[PDB]
């Protein structure tokens, strides 16, 4: 085939791979931030559900 | 003595007693319903005075 075909194919492959590398580094940074802050959807370790708490009148007035 | 007159005491002194219970069950602090406790004692004394 023509050389220009391989030229364009190389350009496309380079773009795809470079974008993949950018995304991988971005993912690593995002993961570190989320695991160090817990401010993202990832690494949300469970906590006690407030629904379990009962607010009905107890026996002793001072709870 | 209290138990003998317990039923009548509750009936006669219902309002002051219930108010104090509501206070302690909402304020949840003995230092905010002290005056209500006084009224309960005073009304209880009046009940026995009669």
């Amino acid at each position: 085939d023509g050389p220009e075909k391989n030229y364009e194919k190389t350009m496309a492959i380079l773009q795809i791979e470079a974008e993949k590398a950018e995304l991988r580094l971005k993912e690593l940074e995002v993961r570190r931030l989320m695991r160090a802050r817990g401010d993202g959807p990832w690494y949300q370790y469970p906590t006690i559900d407030k629904a379990l708490i009962d607010h009905s009148p107890k026996t002793t007035p001072d709870n | 003595v209290l138990k003998a007159a317990a039923h009548h005491y509750g009936a006669q002194c219902d309002k002051p007693n219930k108010e104090f219970m509501l206070c302690r069950w909402e304020e949840k602090d003995p230092r905010r319903c002290l005056e209500e406790g006084k009224l309960v004692n005073q009304c209880a004394l009046d009940f026995f005075r009669q």
